[PDB]
RNA sequence: GCGAUAACGAACGAGACCUUAACCUACUAAAUAGUGCUGCUAGCAUUUGCUGGUAUAGUCACUUCUUAGAGGGACUAUCGAUUUCAAGUCGAUGGAAGUUUGAGGCAAUAACAGGUCUGUGAUGCCCUUAGACGUUCUGGGCCGCACGCGCGCUACACUGACGGAGCCAGCGAGUAUAAGCCUUGGCCGAGAGGUCUGGGAAAUCUUGUGAAACUCCGUCGUGCUGGGGAUAGAGCAUUGUAAUUGUUGCUCUUCAACGAGGAAUUCCUAGUAAGCGCAAGUCAUCAGCUUGCGUUGAUUACGUCCCUGCCCUUUGUACACACCG
């Protein structure tokens, strides 16, 4: 039940370190449903990287 | 025992029994002066 | 396909390469592929290569890593611990060595199989430390598939290093069963252990 | 980061200031202009200069700049 | 005289004087034959200027190199651009440039070093630690 | 090439009240003994014709009565001086290899002498520092 | 085709001309060779005992056709390694002096050496020779 | 050998020639006030582009100070220092 | 200390030899060593005599390591 | 006809090259076959001293340097004809020495 | 930061 | 720096600057650098070639690789993007170099009870100055160990040990009537070392410092094993007037803990980290240390204020010898 989502928009640095970011992402089938979620590691633009789950939304890491 | 070189033989080395000190740390003002002798108001006054 | 005649002669071996550059003259680029969508862009594999020593600048910019040979990030990857610092050349005679080992084990292609053990054991979602100046906190993220094509291969070396420490078993075939093992998604194997309770304790942290 | 100074940034625009017609769009051209127009000491100066002359003449076509 | 031209391919110290003059399939390294340069893992290195072009061009032309500095890797690298950058500038002199412009595009395409020595080179180190960055441990 | 063999093999070898390990190479195997280095194994197996792939167990009665034989007598078999223990000895003079038993018998022969004579090394000896002047302000902490 | 020393893989040729050399048997072979220690570096003398001098002096004669009128001296630098000091880090050590000057004065009168005037020590007419002609039958295999 | 005794044309531009000269007056009883702007006015007089005279160490007082005369223009780093 | 791996052949292992490696696909010095309990010096000595009488096919040439398989 | 070679150093490489261009210029007008100038590897002159008189505080190192610049000249030409040039030509930076 | 003595 | 602006225009510091490193087939020349030719010479298949020796007259040619003086070259160059469309930033192509091009040197206003009177013929003052705290001389001591701490190294094994085969760097130093320099090359020595010549006051000679890691081929084969080299015993040399409380090495011999290390904490973003050796220093000998060089050569960032530290602004004060108040 993995998805695959595109990231079409990096907003900036989150994380208490600053470690994670915020980017916004495009799923790669169905280009609908608009999260923006955070990611471990280094991001550009179009990133194809997939999710474990889809179903919550993101904010900023204490 | 009269010479130092002779009684070396003979003499125990009792050090392994006995603990060393388990704190042996012995190597507060740096701001005031203990001199005492203040340099006057006047004096500056004349030596610069 | 006529043997080129010179004066100081060259071997019949190389002159195939005539045609298609190759890993070692044994093991082709062509048959090669990424079996993940989005690591395809991380995984450089287009460009044929005859041995993993490139020499180039990849750390200059911030995503020149991307183009580097796929092969030559695990070689890279297999000289740590301090003494193997600068030993490429000996970590490629490990890597070439296995490809040997690896040809004659589930029959597949070298560098087609460590591809598929670079793929499987990358973990797409870490916990990352959420820590309130000190407290244990914990929160669940994605991972980038820059981050996850790195962190397959620094597991697969480790679980490579390991399994040689002490052992009568040396660190090519030791790395040959990891990267076969790895590659098929082997519970046994190193880094499907150490990437299984990654995504474990990630989903109690979301 | 590239960021010119203001030593370089005010000789640049009292060049514009005084030989625009004398200006290019060219490095080049205005890396040999500033040789015969200003007394530079330092060659490593001299291309500073140029190089952010001709920025600041390849910035007048796009419009006017302020301040010049 | 005869044909020849004169290259060299530079590496961290090693410079690797190439001379390409007209006659045999004569590559030698040192007077010796390029098919015992050691370390033989890398012998494939050397031959990259060979094959991607095809060993045909090496028909015409003989190869004579000779190497002093640098260190052992570096004198597998320094070869291989001094014979690429020997076969470029015996085409330049002698062919046409439709055939350098041409041959060049399969060594550009493969890599950079082909043709272009690289300014990597050690910092000096700084005192206060034993490497150029690197500083003693620090005593709390 | 492998070969076979049954009850030439000795499990429990023995060499001059020394016992050494029948399983490996024998000029390594006589490092056991006191007296024998890796060094000194090394050239009393090869004057003795004991080709080095072999094993201490393989190695019959014969052998080993005349390898002891040379390394008991070293000076008989061109073994030079500069290859032995004890050379040019206090008591005779003549260049000796101390072995198993009797190395440890004239190291402590030697130390009462020292200890006889009140010589600073003797004296330090008794103590059980180092004697060599090497330092313990810091580090003799075992 | 002139088959040259040089044109031959070096690792292969100092076996087969040593092969050559011990069936020969003209070369005296110092009787100290089961003793003493190739270098004063070393710990254990080498573990071929039957060839190593004559592996010593077969590649000794094939380096010294290589290069011009080396000395002795210059010949304890070549095959010396690391040693291992205990605590201290690695220094090189020399080569045993004994056996490299005994191998040049060995190979000297069995043809393969002589004294090279302003020192060192050339390279004879029939040693390039018959080390030419040993490499001439070392690669038809 | 052959020793030749120049004069030199601009005194206040000499440092040793100013530096010595200030020695004498401050052994000459002067106060440090009145000897520091002799020598300061006498390098400006001559036309020198900058000057600075620090007097330091003890005076009538058990601490020692440090003591400053800048004047002019003062460049500080890189090779005109060495230069200038 | 739990290797106990046996160096000195008899005659109950030279028969086995030949009834285990041809029934492997890939062999190793510790293959060898692994599951027929010889050890490493029995290991190489027996790699160099397997692969001679024709059992053996040499995939790789190496002195710190060796690639066979069978060549049946 | 006398082979004399003539060697010039300094530590600053313009009297140095003032020098080496007049002895040049003193060999060409005249009709003498020259052969130099030959630039001589430069010689850097290194001591690593340390910054403190005492030996307290971080540990910060001086390294002075000494470049000196070395020619050499062979000069196809009678002792008086060269003899006389290097007086023309002399500074007291460069030291000249005249050798047949 | 010692007193001398003699004994002769 | 843009910008906002009761400010405007300036100066010091930063940046500029300089040293070093990269590119130059474009200059100037190179018998203390090399190459191609040219002699004369060699071995092999004889193919006219492949390799070399020699050549301070072959009275060869050249600077291309090596040296260094004169210069040139990059100034974020041009383009796609975001930005107050500004300062800038981010991605491309060119380029030798697009992280301030790389790394360093010099480096502001005042100041610290930071360190040194143990470098001074730099010092004021106190002490002492003929039985001297001055000097000189012999012998000792800084090394001395019941203990804790740190700067390093040796390693804890097979990505390895030994044993052969191969064999590349760079920075540097080196003398006379001495008080003995670098030392080759030859001759003796298992080794260390010993003898006889000769070069070099120096790109020549020492020294291509043929450094080690490394590559290959063999034994070893998980054992505290042949990983490791403590502690100790015997002889031979070296240096010094003098080596005992081993100067050091060398030869043999003894064959230790250590099987990867807790709470903690350090350095570091590219030829950098980390493995690996080499030279200069103190030095008559003594380098596990610094100073510099060269070989191999990475992983991950290219962000933030979470920790710590500093800086600025706001704020508070009964402090100004300034919270050590």
């Amino acid at each position: 039940p993995v998805t695959l989502a595109k990231v079409i928009k990096v907003l900036g640095r989150t994380g208490s370190r600053g470690g994670v970011t915020q980017v916004r992402v495009e799923f790669l089938e169905d280009a609908s449903r608009t999260i923006v979620r955070n990611v471990k590691g280094p991001v550009r633009e179009n990133d194809i990287l997939c999710l474990m789950e889809s179903e919550r939304e993101a904010r900023r890491l204490r | 025992k009269s010479p130092t070189g002779n009684e070396a033989a003979l003499k125990n080395k009792n050090f392994n029994k006995d603990v060393a000190p388990p704190q042996s740390t012995a190597t507060p003002f740096d701001r005031h002066s203990r001199t005492g002798k203040t340099d006057s108001k006047k004096k500056l006054q004349q030596g610069w | 396909l006529q043997v080129v005649e010179l004066a100081t002669t060259i071997p019949l071996d190389v002159q195939e390469a005539q045609r298609e550059v190759k890993l070692f003259n044994k093991w082709s680029f062509e048959d090669v592929e990424v079996k993940d969508v989005s690591l395809v862009d991380y995984i450089q594999i287009r460009n044929p290569v005859f041995v993993s020593h490139t020499a180039g600048k990849y750390a200059s910019k911030r995503f020149r890593k991307a183009q580097c040979p796929i092969v030559e990030r695990l070689t890279n990857s297999l000289m740590m611990n301090g003494r193997n610092n600068g030993k490429k050349l000996k970590a490629v005679r490990i890597v070439k060595h296995a490809l040997e080992i690896i040809h004659v084990l589930t029959e597949q292609n070298p560098i087609q199989v460590v591809v598929d053990a670079i793929v499987n054991s990358g973990a797409r979602e870490d916990s990352t430390r959420i820590g309130s100046s000190g407290t244990v906190r914990r929160q669940a993220v994605d991972v980038s598939p820059l981050r996850r094509v790195n962190q397959a291969i620094a597991l697969l070396t480790i679980g490579a290093r390991e399994a040689s420490f002490r052992n009568i078993k040396t660190i090519a075939e030791c790395l040959a069963e990891e990267l076969i093992n790895a590659a098929k998604g082997s519970s046994t194997s190193y880094a499907i252990k150490k990437k299984d309770e990654l995504e474990r304790v990630a989903k109690s942290n979301r | 980061g590239r960021v010119r100074t203001k030593t370089v940034k005010r000789a640049s625009k009292v060049l514009i200031e005084r030989f625009y017609p004398k200006l290019t769009l060219d490095f080049e051209t205005n890396k040999r202009l500033t040789s015969e127009i200003a007394v530079i000491q330092s060659k490593r100066l001299r291309n500073k200069i140029a190089g952010y002359t001709t920025h600041l003449m390849k910035r007048i076509q796009k419009g006017p700049v302020r301040g010049i | 005289s005869t044909q020849s031209v004169q290259t060299f391919g530079k590496k961290k110290t090693a410079t690797a004087v190439a001379h390409v003059k007209a006659g045999k399939g004569l590559i030698k390294i040192n007077g010796s034959p390029i098919t015992l340069v050691q370390p033989e893992i890398l012998r494939f290195k050397v031959y990259e200027p060979l094959t991607l072009v095809g060993l045909d061009k090496f028909q015409g032309i003989d190869i004579r190199v000779k190497v002093t500095g640098g260190g052992h890797v570096s004198q597998v690298y320094a070869i291989r651009q001094a014979i690429a950058k020997g076969l470029v500038a015996y085409h330049q002199k002698y062919v046409d440039e439709a055939s350098k412009n041409e041959l060049k595009k399969i060594f550009a395409s493969y890599d950079k070093t082909l043709l272009v020595a690289d300014s990597r080179r050690m910092e000096p180190k700084k005192f206060g630690g034993r490497g150029a960055r690197a500083r003693f441990q620090k005593s709390y | 090439l492998v070969v076979q063999e049954q009850g030439s093999f000795q499990h429990i070898l023995r060499l001059l009240n020394t016992n050494i390990d029948g399983r490996i190479k024998i000029m390594y195997a006589l490092t056991k003994i006191r007296g024998v280095g890796r060094r000194y194994a090394n050239l009393v197996c090869k004057k003795a014709d004991v080709e080095l792939t072999k094993r201490a167990g393989e190695l019959t009665q014969e052998e080993l009565e005349r390898i002891v034989t040379i390394m008991q007598n070293p000076t008989n078999y061109k073994i030079p001086a500069w290859f032995l223990n004890r050379q040019k000895d206090q008591v005779d003079g003549k260049d000796y290899h101390v072995l198993a038993n009797n190395l440890e018998s004239k190291l402590r022969d030697d130390l009462e002498r020292l200890k006889k004579i009140r010589s600073h090394r003797g004296i330090r000896h008794f103590w059980g520092l180092k004697v060599r002047g090497q330092h313990t302000k810091t580090t003799s902490r075992g | 085709p002139g088959v040259s020393v040089r044109d031959v893989p070096a690792q292969d040729f100092i076996n087969a001309y040593a092969q050559f050399l011990q069936r020969q048997g003209k070369l005296e072979v110092p009787g100290y060779v089961d003793i003493v220690k190739t270098s004063a570096g070393n710990d254990l003398p080498p573990q071929e005992a039957e060839t190593w001098f004559y592996k010593r002096a077969a590649s000794i004669a094939r380096h010294i056709y290589l290069r011009k009128q080396v000395g002795v001296g210059a010949l304890n630098k070549l095959y010396g390694g690391a040693k291992n000091r205990g605590f201290r880090p690695h220094k090189h050590v020399d080569a045993s002096g004994s056996i490299n000057r005994k191998c040049v004065q060995a190979l000297q009168k069995i043809g393969v050496l002589e004294i090279s005037p302003k020192g060192g020590r050339r390279i004879s007419e029939n040693g390039q020779r018959d080390l030419d002609r040993i490499a001439a039958q070392t690669l038809e295999e | 050998i052959a020793i030749y005794a120049e004069r030199v044309e601009e005194r206040g531009l000499s440092a040793a020639v100013q530096a010595e000269a200030l020695k004498a007056k401050l052994l000459s009883g002067l106060p440090i006030r009145r000897a520091a702007y002799g020598v300061l006015r006498f390098a400006m007089g001559a036309g020198a582009k900058g000057v600075e005279v620090v007097i330091s160490g003890k005076l009538r007082a058990a601490r020692a100070k440090s003591q400053k005369y800048a004047d002019g223009f003062m460049i500080h780093s890189g090779q005109p220092t060495r230069d200038f | 200390d739990k290797a106990q791996h046996i160096v000195i052949l008899d005659q109950e292992k030279y028969d086995r030899i030949l009834k285990d490696v041809p029934t492997y696909k890939y062999v190793s010095v510790s293959v060898l060593v692994d599951r027929l309990k010889i050890g490493g010096s029995l290991a190489r000595v027996a790699l160099r005599q397997l692969e001679e009488d024709g059992i053996i096919t040499p995939v790789l040439k190496h002195s710190k390591q060796a690639i066979y398989t069978r060549a049946q | 006809i006398h082979k004399i070679r003539i060697t010039l150093t300094s530590t600053k490489v313009k009297q140095l090259e003032n020098v080496s261009a007049n002895i040049i210029r003193n060999a060409a007008q005249y009709n003498i076959v020259k052969k130099g100038p030959v630039r001589m590897p430069t010689k850097v002159l290194k001591i690593t001293t340390r910054k403190t008189p005492n030996g307290e505080g971080s540990k910060t190192w001086d390294a002075y340097e000494m470049r000196i610049h070395k020619r050499v000249i062979d000069l196809q030409a009678p002792a008086s004809t060269v003899k006389r040039i290097t007086q023309i030509t002399i500074e007291p930076g460069v030291d000249v020495e005249v050798t047949i | 930061r010692k007193k001398k003595v003699y004994t002769t």
